[PDB]
């Protein structure tokens, strides 16, 4: 059991990438004890659901379910309907409406397309939220990917609200895919989970969601040229030290 | 679908821009993304792209939702042979980008720079 | 590294995917 | 949910990662925990990716490691190394050779394509290995070259493995050329990255003698695995100026990184 928690994780670093949702199935099935524990280390690939109050997209996590429906960012309502469903504070919806319209902004600057969505909750001593962001590479025969992101950050104010210690963890999941004739099929799959504490002020110009933003859009941006430069650049390296 | 259209432009699936073509679809309708199909082909610097959307009546000298000109696109993004080409079919280098520099005002790269003198 | 904040409070279900 | 149970046991060790096969067989040995039905059940996952992966092996007594390919399959655990024209039984769990004994219209041409193959494999493979059947199939003459290579560095967290199979089918004057060449590779140092390809190629060429064939076989051999390689490289380029960057941007299309407060 507890040691099979270790197999388990080991053998998710060494199965391909691309699939981690069927892997994990199949890796539940085979062990069932596991089911919780799996997920809560591993991340999974997105999935996507429409508010049916407004028709906008949002991604579902365990940070938004409860039971077996999952709460939109938009209507702030749960689907299948719950009569009683866990919300956030007045005070912290408020905020959470904010940072899913300004990382919606990021997206799209960003991204230029995809979908993105943040859930945020109460802590006894601040709050913690995710951005989730998904963008897929549909529309051609020959040459497909996608992106899926993953922050969980949590925040601790301190100095009277003057300044505040932010951790934050990313994972990002990536999979390119060409087919060409001089190259035939090229598949490259990566995951890259990162940290990340700071400091920052907080103030009427440097809200929380301004902070948590630039942390974010710092994040992507350094893991984006990671996986580009030393992970996927090494593979290269070692293709043609193959031949 | 404009999220599929732009990913093949993107990447350069020239067969996908054909399709586009063929069902009679307009080359210079500003897609959902805010960008015109020039611009997506010149930001990636699809060259061949470039090159059958002009001869298929593209305007070269458009702008997008960000103020930003097909040839301005391929200045920014570092995309020479782009350059070369948008320059010999005719695109007004004089437009002021989003912050009032031209093109070669704006470029901090040199064999661009000479490209545009 | 350092652990990541705990989850929403009283949340009911268990953990699953898709 | 007891067939099936080991049904995933399988797949999961024939996906394994070249030169990670012990690691993924531990995972899947602790987590079904009872090592009868996996006995059982996940015999055939062994040789099958054994197979699949050209497994060289080293006999004692022969300096020229051997492929381990369904071609040289003799049937009953047995495999034909056909340059030293011997059979061998090989335990797939241990990946160990073992009783050598000793084992022909198609032996001048095998020969030959034989020794221009192992001089390429020498000149234009690091540590790569190389094995040559000759081989009625369907009424038909057929010759086939297998090239493995691999570097197995865990511990920098990566692994790689080269495979090409060529296949010629003689029918002079001309030959069927059908190849697969694949390339595997697995970066895992605070992260998890894998590489994946494959290139199906099909042609037909012009045949002569035995000696001169050979020859333009290697040449056409090199020339064809030369252009994979290097459009490989080639298409990292364009898949990091362009396929990733029409998923996320290194940077928006202002070339400024957000102002959060504007935004806000």
């Amino acid at each position: 059991s507890d040691q099979q928690l270790d197999c388990a994780l080991d053998l998710m670093r060494r199965l391909p990438p691309q699939q981690i949702e069927k892997n994990l199935s199949d890796l539940i099935d085979l062990v069932p004890s596991l089911c919780e524990d799996l997920l809560s280390s591993v991340d999974q690939p997105l999935k996507i659901a429409r508010d049916k109050v407004v028709g906008k997209d949002y991604l579902l996590c365990d940070y938004n379910r409860d039971g077996d429906s999952y709460r939109s960012p938009w209507s702030n309502k749960y689907d299948p309907p719950l009569e009683d469903g866990a919300m956030p504070s007045a005070r912290l919806r408020k905020l959470e409406v904010e940072a899913n319209n300004a990382f919606d902004q990021y997206r799209d600057l960003y991204f230029e397309g995809g979908v993105s969505s943040v859930y945020l909750w109460d802590l006894d001593h601040g709050f913690a939220g995710v951005i989730l962001i998904k963008k897929a590479g549909d529309g051609s025969k020959k040459i497909k990917g996608c992106w899926d992101s993953i922050h969980v950050v949590e925040v601790q104010e301190k100095s009277s609200g003057r300044t505040a210690h932010y951790k934050l963890t990313s994972t990002v999941m990536l999979w390119l895919q060409t087919n060409k004739t001089g190259s035939g099929t090229m598949n490259l799959g990566g995951s890259l989970t990162r940290q990340m504490e700071k400091d920052e002020t907080v103030s009427d110009s440097s809200p929380h969601i301004a902070n948590i933003g630039r942390l974010v859009e710092d994040m992507e941006n350094k893991i984006r040229s990671t996986l580009n430069e030393i992970y996927f650049g090494k593979t290269k390296d070692i293709v043609n030290g193959l031949r | 679908c404009d999220k599929e259209f732009m990913w093949a432009l993107k990447n350069g699936d020239l067969d996908e821009v054909k399709d586009y073509v063929a069902k009679g679809e307009d080359v210079n309708r500003t897609l959902e993304g805010g960008r015109k199909p020039l611009h997506y082909a010149a930001d990636c610097g699809q060259l061949e792209i470039l090159e059958f959307l002009l001869l298929k009546g593209a305007d070269i000298n458009a702008p997008d939702k960000h103020h930003i000109t097909p040839l301005l696109s391929a200045v920014y993004e570092g995309h020479v042979s782009c350059v070369k080409l948008l320059l010999s079919k005719g695109a007004d280098k004089t437009v002021k980008g989003p912050d009032g520099l031209t093109a070669f005002e704006a470029t901090d790269n040199q064999a661009i720079k000479a490209l545009l003198q | 590294s350092f652990a990541k904040p705990k989850g929403p409070a009283g949340k009911r279900g268990i953990r699953r995917l898709i | 949910s007891d067939e099936e149970k080991v049904r995933i046991a399988a797949k999961f060790i024939t996906h394994a990662p070249p030169g990670e096969f012990n690691e993924v067989f531990n995972d899947v040995r602790l987590l079904l925990n009872n090592d009868n039905l996996l006995r059982e059940g996940a015999a055939h996952a062994f040789a099958q990716y054994n197979m699949d992966q050209f497994t060289p092996v080293k006999i004692e007594g022969y300096d020229d490691q051997v492929l381990i390919t369904e071609h040289g399959d003799l049937g009953n655990g047995r495999f034909l190394d056909p340059r030293n024209k011997i059979s061998f039984k090989f335990d797939h769990l241990r990946k160990e050779a073992s009783d050598p004994q000793p084992e022909s219209a198609l032996k001048q041409w095998r020969d030959a394509c034989d020794s221009a193959l192992r001089a390429y494999v020498k000149d234009h493979y690091p540590n790569g290995f190389c094995t040559v059947y000759g081989k009625s199939i369907d009424g038909q003459q057929t010759i086939i070259a297998c090239i493995e290579s691999h570097q197995f560095q865990p511990k920098n967290f990566w692994n790689g493995r080269w495979r090409s199979e060529w296949k010629f089918t003689i029918t002079p004057p001309t030959a069927q050329v059908a190849a697969v060449l694949k390339i595997q590779v697995h970066y895992y140092e605070d992260g998890n990255v894998q590489l994946v390809s494959h290139k199906d190629i099909q042609d037909s060429v012009q045949v002569s003698s035995d000696v001169q064939t050979a020859k333009e076989f290697i040449k056409i051999i090199e020339n064809a695995e030369n252009e994979y390689q290097t459009a490989i490289s080639e298409n990292y380029q364009t898949m990091s100026d362009t396929t990733f960057k029409a998923l996320r941007r290194q940077l928006p299309v202002t070339r400024t990184k957000i102002d959060w407060n504007k935004i806000l």
